[PDB]
């Protein structure tokens, strides 16, 4: 319907996929749109499909993402940081802050990003309605919950923790030559 | 299967084949002959629309597609046959009453029929989506069994002769001794 | 569909599953999103399904969840402990007090969470409107379901039962190691 | 999709059916959510089939529902008595009055609940709008209603009409313990 | 998905039906929910098909609705009275004075209602606005309307005009004892 | 689904369609509902088909339909009076003045109504806001088309075109003895 | 389901299709309804396909529509300009100035229509709310855009421009002989 | 359903896909409606599987779209320049600044557009509310995207980046020869 319908031939000539589970035989996954649990939950069944289909193959996701959701995004994370083989994150579109977090968490080396793609990184948003004391808990959790997605950010683009807090108090707006730069991603794929 | 087609590829093309012994068949003397229905349900239904197309160049030309064009290029010419006209039916009807007064005459029971049953009869296993086929089952079912009920009870003998003809009045058949 | 097949051969070489169906068939069950009575049903159908297939093979729930309802939740714990496999719960994402509560009701060493996970415990919600009568009722049957929680919650923690008490009066929020020592999980996974 | 699907080996060893209808081949029926008219249909086809294909063999009925329409539930309850076969109710979750009406409508002595499940019992709601004739009508046709329900729980359940007049007038909260004592079910189902 | 796939054998052993449409190979068709025009319309078709399938064998027609339109309600009674084979209907739940006008419909001595279902009977509801002329034309189309049901009741059921106009005057409930007392149902269906 | 499925053997045994489908292959055709532009090319669609197949054999339209867009209407009543085999209208239920129109637009001989179907016609409605000139030019094509359906209706029925005019000129509501002896149909069917 | 399926023997007697595509198959598309992007595009790629099926054999467009976006418009009356064989169009219901243009767009000498069938033409809408500088380039934009659909239909018509430009200014309703006689079919299709 | 299948034979003349499947497999894509992250990441795929499954044949983009993301159309962008065959692309009814510019962005010398189509160019929009440091980034991001996109535009169809920078500045409206002579496209298809 919607969604178009490839044919294939490896015995019989005779499978008929839709194209996105074409792609992924290819070990090829796709992260678009808002990140929210089930999306999120769908991308980790996907990584564990591939890790025990071919732990020494590498997995390609492909990122096009306004951000969303902290937690899924973090289950997506881990699940990346867990299996075996390398994950590749290539940033088509854009990617704000988690899409971009998720982006600079790829496997070093192989974190790409096309030329015209851009990048966004910002501190977590979120808040809470309640009593003085429920206010203060929440705030302090999401404190935490900033602190540490800075020192992952700081671990796997290099710099320092220090720039990035500094960097990520605004909407921080990098272009691909500006993120290759910053350390966000490794290099610009260009042509074949 | 669409498989032996291909064995039928180098016959034709050939006229030589090899069984497993390695002897080959000379088919220089032999006729190749393929009957088929291929292009028939193509066409003998009209088009769909408020405008009628001709859909007359699917005329079981559209047997292609279907024979592996290599085929169809090595066949001396993809023979069409029509419908049986009323009067091939007539035809038809005539031969096999010529028939069954040869097998009477076998018994020595001479057939005499009336052209008028002759008609009844075409006119009654007259079809063309089935051609002359069911011909064959209408005149047996006519003339073959109150004879054949003459003939084994002892009715009739060596020698007798029997003479048919329309019941107009009720649309059946005459018979007699 | 929105929802990816997968291929996998074992006599014909003729298998197409979606993903979620063939991770079941290696005994993987999903909790994702709220908790309500639909979902917790196919939970409950998928467990008695996987103990019907193979009483001596774990099953692995993960965990990803903000809650539900308490009523739900009850049930896939109730079919959790009645059925004969262990099941070993992994908590990626979050789990927000019923998914919590999954969490720390899963096999005795066997309940894991992903490092960047975040665990959060609370009492219970609800409410009423009507007379004076049955809104006592309701308090009473509410305040029986609390006590209920609790007193599973330090049986499955190993917490005294004061402790949850005094700990479940607001929302408590534990990472991964906080988690691990507190009782709520046995152990983190962090590489293959 | 969002259900999942199942694979069993009979003959051909090529079954996949949605998981309700593998259950549903063991006999299993869910009865979840709200009661109404199409879900209590459903329940009755369900019910019918499986005693048109075995007389002799039992249903299992797992009922968590917050209740519903009357009539619809007098529909399950009026095919559960007339079928051949005994039909067992079996209470996860919780079970308000509708759901607790068709689970100490089960046949005697196979009437289980989970031991964390939660049943309530109360008079039935209604309610009409018009002119005093037509009030008077339809609250004479909801107390007949009301009545009939306290005679056929007190058939059920063993229980005097007059204790179960006066326990029914207000919303009553049984755990599973004080449903067993009280006649609801049973017994409980604690493992394998 | 939400209805159930159930499993037959004939021949070669495989036939996976919707279990309304494996009643329905049975000669049993549902009418449940509210009468309207493409309910009764498939509800026509089911009749017909039954009916060209086999005219000697009876239908099952089991009623479950708080009534409907009048007009939908009387093509499904005509095509039940012109058709060839009896039809038989069964009250379960309910019977709104559409779905009790389809029940006193059947067959004379097929009709059947469950032992816990009710019967209400009422005249037609409707309504018009506009000028003068339209509202005293649709008055006396609606007065028509009435007549005739009153009419087609009191043949089916044996009661006078009479008795029918003064019974319909008002919402009449009717339990299943008083129901086949007053004639609109033959029997009561208790057990096997 | 909600569509049931049936089984007939031709040859192999093995056919599967929708019920609509399969009276479809019968030859009969389901009017009902609101008469609308899709509905209306699915009826053409239908009606094209079903005379390409077998130009001799006659057509079957059951409707039950309560009016709907005169143009829609229209469309189907050219593609009526077009296509070879003769098409039977039968009215079932309802027919406001659309139905009414297709139904009397039927193979005359062959217009048959069940004798509690209901017909009304009327003149046709219609509207339009804007300058007086278009006011005029929109009342203007709304009498030419009133007049032509006056037209067509004085055609089919037998009636003087005055005699129509003044009739449609208020709902004027027919049973089937009165549409029999106006001449919208021919007969009524009563049984088989 | 909603839309039928058909059975056609060609080789082995199993043909299933939907209706359209049975349609289709015999080169007949339908346009109906509203005429946007999406329903253009499928118009555009059923054309693509049946040319580059046969570029010699007739396509047939049966037109039912209230008009539409004029660029998806376009787009399909360029498509029909383009390919080599000749689409014919049958104007079957209303055709409201896009369905007319596109009806006039057929191949000169097959363009049909139904003797009941209503054309409408009219100047084409539109508008614009901003700066007055876009308000004017909107505006020249809009005009030019009637300037030359006043040019294509004075060139498909036969009519001067002159007249056409006079005719389109309000709308102008046109029936079968009208349309006939004005230019924009060619005659009338009456019988088979 | 509402997209129709088709037949097509290679081998065992069995194939039936959706119309968008089929004009897939023969290198042709859509790009219709409204440009967003998930119709841009289905064309990206769909892109990608047609450079692996052919690199050296050309692939089809019919753009017919009223504008959308630029993010999105970016991505696209980016995908058409890396892959390795080029990429024609046809302008059927309008091009928005967006399917404008992935117009332009087609193989120099495969750029064509049909001759009623309309191709307009604008800066890009955008918004931001919130505190004045937030606003000035956020319009130095929409600022260089800006200069990005003129940048892009003045390289692929050869005019100066101040010609563009001057046209752009408010809606430029172009028709087929117009957009010819622009240098947006190379030439106008006009028939076979």
């Amino acid at each position: 319907a919607l969604v178009p319908m490839v044919i294939e031939q490896t015995s019989r000539g005779e499978r008929s996929f839709d194209i996105y589970s074409r792609l992924l035989k290819e070990r090829v996954i796709f992260l678009t749109g808002q990140v929210e649990d089930h999306m999120a939950n769908l991308i980790v069944a996907q990584m564990l499909f591939l890790e025990a289909e071919n732990p020494e193959k590498d997995i390609y996701l492909y990122i096009n993402s306004p951000g969303g959701v902290i937690t899924a995004g973090m289950s997506i994370y881990d699940t990346m940081q867990f299996i075996k083989p390398d994950v590749s994150t290539i940033c088509m579109g854009q990617a704000a802050s988690m899409g971009a977090f998720l982006l600079t968490a790829g496997a070093k080396g192989k974190r790409f990003c096309l030329p015209n793609s851009r990048v966004m990184i910002h501190q977590p948003l979120g808040g809470y309605q309640g009593q003085a004391t429920d206010i203060e808990i929440h705030a302090r959790e999401i404190l935490k919950v900033k602190g540490r997605m800075n020192e992952l950010m700081a671990l796997h683009t290099g710099q320092s923790l220090e720039q990035i807090e500094r960097d990520t108090e605004r909407d921080r707006f990098l272009s691909a030559p500006e993120a290759v730069e910053y350390g966000l991603v490794d290099s610009i794929l260009t042509h074949r | 299967h669409p498989d032996v087609f291909n064995i039928l590829l180098q016959v034709m093309d050939n006229g030589t084949l090899t069984d497993n012994n390695g002897r080959k068949a000379d088919f220089r003397n032999v006729v190749l002959v393929m009957t088929t229905n291929a292009g028939v349900r193509e066409t003998e239904r009209k088009s769909i629309g408020l405008i009628h197309q001709d859909n007359s160049t699917d005329a079981m030309e559209e047997i292609k597609k279907i024979f592996t064009p290599e085929f169809r290029n090595r066949l001396d010419n993809i023979i069409w046959f029509d419908h049986l006209s009323t009067d091939v039916i007539h035809q038809v009807v005539d031969k096999f009453i010529v028939e069954l007064q040869v097998q009477l005459d076998q018994k020595g029971v001479s057939l005499e029929v009336s052209q008028e049953a002759r008609n009844w009869l075409a006119e009654k296993g007259y079809d063309r989506a089935m051609g002359a086929r069911p011909m064959a089952r209408v005149i047996q079912d006519n003339l073959k069994k109150p004879l054949a009920n003459e003939l084994l009870f002892g009715s009739l003998v060596d020698g007798g002769q029997v003479t048919v003809a329309l019941d107009k009045e009720k649309n059946e058949l005459t018979y007699g001794f």
